[PDB]
This record gives structure tokens, sequence and C-alpha cells, in this order.
């Protein structure tokens, strides 16, 4: 029953430096049980009966805690230990879990490569428009997207997402997408997609016409 | 070797009942404890039960009592999880893992991947799909909007463009989702030569090649 408190989910760390995970219990635990999750994806064991190292598991992993708190240590970061890593408890009844913290591969910051659709010509043919807007390959995960039509700020009818960090060049993407109707659409001229990150001392705009 | 196999995606309306099932093979049934795991999309994991086949001894976490149900056929190696009485929040993917009878000194080894049970009174909808063209190093992309169930499958070229590819996840529009994906190629392969993504929504059994065309 006891809960399981983990320390910072959110964790940034570059290939080399040590990276450090503590699981705070509630009620003292005789031992601890760690494991990794990837992208949607089943969860491997990875560090049991505290610090035993399980089956699969690189020597620059360590267990530690023998008490109420306990500890992940890696000692040197790679690029394949970006995940998602839980603490389990086999103590008390019923069983528990941490709630998780997401590792993260910090790499040098990159700008996006932006790009903006107009509507299909078969969905204005079913009466609907939707002006999507890629934002591809960048770093950090922070972004903020900010639309605009015939020059002012379209506050509602925004939908972002966001893919996971590319296990390759570590890089996010991000795809916005504007949902108007058929007539609305066909009604404002230029259709911008104005993005801020943190690289760049100003935003990065990719805007078109429908006078094309 | 040792593998388990759980059965596929579903999608109930509430009140109604669901069996997902665990398939054990390549070990002996009688001599590893099945766990069963709950993670609602996005948070983190919680524990369900356990069912120890031979004595057919249930332990189930005592916030589930009365809303799951485990049993198990022994002659195929298959353990069951009944959720009766089912809500919005039961929602979740299920993963079934595996745990030595007599140890101490084991962990749970393996696990049957996951099970995304999906409660909603929503109909089930194919997907409409559009090309999404420009207008160095060419961006295209197609959206797929409007079908609820989930999942489904994005490809370009039957799979022949891989690296560059860039599928976002889905997300509800209204109470139905809406998924993008983005491939970007030379400037000498398109518009010269042909584009196709493909898609599949295979709760509708639908299956969808837009060829991607350069616009008037």
């Amino acid at each position: 029953q006891i809960v399981l408190t983990q320390s910072p989910a959110l964790m940034s760390a570059s290939p080399g430096e040590k990276v450090t995970m503590t699981c705070s219990a509630s009620s003292s635990v005789s031992n601890m049980y760690w494991y990794q999750q990837k992208p949607r994806s089943s969860p491997k064991p990875w560090i049991y009966l505290t610090s035993n190292l399980a089956s699969g598991v690189p020597a620059r992993f360590s267990g530690s805690g023998s008490g109420t708190s306990y500890s992940l240590t890696i000692s040197s970061m790679e690029a394949e230990d970006a995940a998602t890593y839980y603490c389990q408890q086999w103590s008390s009844n019923p069983l528990t879990f941490g709630a998780g913290t997401k590792l993260e591969l910090k790499r040098a910051d990159a700008a996006p490569t932006v790009s903006i659709f107009p509507p299909s010509s078969e969905q204005l043919t079913s009466g609907g428009a939707s002006v999507v807007c890629f934002l591809n390959n960048f770093y950090p995960k922070d972004i903020n997207v900010k639309w605009k039509i015939d020059g002012s700020e379209r506050q509602n009818g925004v939908l972002n997402s966001w893919t996971d960090q590319d296990s390759k060049d570590s890089t996010y993407s991000m795809s916005s997408t504007l949902t108007l109707t058929k007539d609305e659409y066909e009604r404002h001229n230029s259709y911008t997609c104005e993005a801020t990150h943190k690289t760049s001392t100003s935003p990065i705009v990719k805007s078109f016409n429908r006078n094309e | 070797k040792v593998q388990l196999q759980q059965s596929g995606a579903e999608l109930v309306k509430p009140g109604a009942s669901v069996k997902l099932s665990c398939k054990a093979s390549g070990y002996t049934f009688t001599e590893y404890i099945i766990h069963w795991v709950k993670q609602k999309s996005g948070q983190g994991l919680e524990w369900i039960g356990w069912f120890y086949p031979g004595s057919g001894n249930i332990k189930y976490n005592e916030k589930f009592k009365d809303k799951a149900t485990l049993t198990a056929d022994k002659s195929s190696s298959t353990v069951y999880m009944e959720l009766s009485r089912l809500t919005s929040e039961d929602s979740a993917v299920y993963f079934c893992a595996r745990h030595e009878d007599r140890n101490y000194y084991s962990y749970w080894d393996y696990w049957g991947q996951g099970t995304t049970l999906t409660v909603s009174s929503a109909k089930t909808t194919p997907p409409s799909v559009y090309p999404l063209a420009p207008g160095s190093m060419v961006t295209l992309g197609c959206l797929v909007k409007g079908y609820f169930p989930e999942p489904v499958t994005v490809t370009w070229n039957s799979g022949s463009l891989s690296s560059g590819v860039h599928t976002f996840p889905a997300v509800l529009q209204s109470d139905l989702y809406t998924l993008s994906s983005s491939v970007t190629v030379p400037s000498s392969t398109w518009p010269s030569e042909t584009v196709t993504c493909n898609v599949a929504h295979p709760a509708s059994s639908t299956k969808v090649d837009k060829k991607i065309v350069p616009r008037d």
C-alpha cells in the first residue's frame, strides 16, 4: 500500500553525464525493484532486489537504497538509456509502483524545419478545411505555435501533437492542425504559421495565400 | 523460448464486460505466478492482482476486488481477466507478467505486451485520409481525420520510405481521433516519382492508399 514518490520525472542528461534517480517510500520497505519502459512498449525488468541488476542490463547502471530511500544511478549516460523508469515495492500489500521518471537525452539545441500545408481539394469538396503545419526535428521539447489569419491571432480551433524523442538524432517534432469550415477558410487570404523556439531571437514564420 | 501473448485491443460500451487473456508458452505453466497490471495511457503502473495456476490461488489488489475476476484454463496455459460494469476510467493498457512460484530471489522476468481496452459509447468510425502537398528538401504528408476506435497504421510506399518519417500521436478533436504524418524527400525524388501514404484502420478493416499529387 506504501506510496512511492520519485525524483524529478523530467530529467535531462547528456551522454557521459552521471544520472541519479531516487524513489522515496511512505513506509519502510525491505527491497526495491526498478523497471524500464519505452514509448508504448512492454516494461522490462531493470534492477531487482534493491541492487542486483536484472538480465539484459549494462553495468553502468547501479541500484542502492537499503532503507526508506532508494536510488538508481547511471555512471555514464548513453543514447539507448532514454526511457521512463518505475520503482516497485513488494513488501506490503497491495503492491505499488512509483509515478515514474522520464529520462531524456540532452543534446545540442536544434531549430525546427517548418512546413505549412493548405487544405486538399478532397477536403474542400466534402465541405471542410484543415491547414496543417509541421515543425520537424528540433531540441529542446518546449515550443509554442501561434496561428495567424489575415494578420490576427486565431485563438481557438487549434490542435497540437508531439512525437517522442528520436532514437537517432534525439530531436522532437510537432504537428499543429487548424480546422476550419470550408466557408470560413474561403474568406480570409493569408494563413501564417508563427512558431516560437528558444533557439531564435525571432519567431520562424511560414505563410501562404489562397490566391495561388 | 518464454513468450506471453495477450489478446488484441478492445472497444466495449459502458456497463458490459470484457475478458482479457494472457497465453503462456515455452515453459511449465504450473511453476510461475501471473500478475496483472493496469496503466492508464499516460499515467503510471498499477497492480490488480496475481493468479497462481495449480493451486488456483488468487489475491486481488483490494481496489479492484469487485472490478476484476481472475480465472484460468490450464489446458491451453492461459490466464483470464474479466472486467465487469465497465466505466470511462477503465480505459487503459493492461499487462500480464510472470514470476517464479518459490524463489524470492526472482523478479518479473517476462511480460506479455499491452492490451488497450477502450470504454466508450462512440460508434466505430472509418477514417478520412487527405493528402498534403506544399506550395531543396521537400516535406510531404497526409492527414487522417475523423476516426474513433484506434489505432491506425501509416506507411509510405508500402514501407519503402522509412527514415525521415514522423507519424504523430492521435488526439480527440471533438470525440473523434485525428492523426498527421510527414515524410521528407529530396526535390529530385518528388513530384517526378510517386509518393503514396498507406493508411489502415483495422477496427473498420479499411485500407486506403492516397497518391500525393502537386497542385494546380
